[PDB]
């Protein structure tokens, strides 16, 4: 399912050229650039939300700390 | 600040101890890192470090309440 | 520049992750070519300064055994530490 | 196998021990651990990586990335800090 991306030039050429390196395409170049992004903030914004329910669970509930020395718990 | 502790930071500390000195080893490592947050609680909130022996570990907070310090 | 890719399953994850957190789908994609090529040409640099540093050792021909390092490395850290030579 | 070290590679070990006074309490002794298990089973089992392969260094805070090459002493070329 194609879809157009505009590019910056300048990179395209940083693109292009370690291309040209591999002995790899443009297309499958990217095609990478895209999966290793999402393969990693899949992960980080998948731990994003464990912290982030946890906040939910404190927010509405009670809680304790102090130092070694519990208190609402 | 208070330095608090959530309950979702509280169990990922006992799923920790049941992993020989370390008994009195890591847990002098977050109490370090308990009393610098007392002080100095760096800087959108930020999940800090956490380092002591085999690997580290990942205490996330924002009182600074503590959520979730998982194994990294 | 505007030139066009194409992705299978993979752009619904990002879809789904432009929209998670509410980002333009279309400006995520740019970061991580850019992402991408900052690491990429990083890892080229780092295979010529290896690349180039064999050639070196073909021509020089000098080196250090493992053991003489695994000698030197085992007293890292412990006061009386120690170098590393240069054999040939 | 003889396995050798480059000017290069040690060179960037020794980057690396004057490095790790200033990194880890005593990750110094943990690192050099590292390294001869990482030595040691190049002696035998010598693979892995991605025409010379790589080899990664894992240790507490982060890893490192040993480079080598072969075919009867492998080389061992350069280890930067990845």
């Amino acid at each position: 399912k194609p879809v157009s991306v505009k590019l910056d030039a300048d990179i395209k050429a940083r693109v292009e050229h370690l291309a040209e390196t591999r002995k790899r395409s443009s297309h499958w170049m990217m095609r990478e650039a895209i999966r290793e992004y999402v393969e990693r903030e899949e992960k980080r914004e998948a731990l994003q939300q464990e912290a982030l329910r946890a906040w939910e669970e404190h927010q509405t509930s009670g809680l304790h700390v102090t130092g070694d020395e519990v208190v609402s718990w | 600040p208070q330095i608090v502790f959530t309950a979702t930071a509280l169990r990922d500390l006992e799923r920790l101890r049941e992993f020989p000195p370390a008994a009195q080893r890591a847990a002098s490592a977050i109490i370090n890192t308990i009393r610098k947050l007392e002080s100095y609680p760096d800087i959108s909130f930020r999940e800090l470090l956490i380092d002591f022996g085999d690997t580290g570990y990942l205490a996330m907070y924002q009182l600074t309440v503590l959520c979730i310090r998982h194994q990294k």
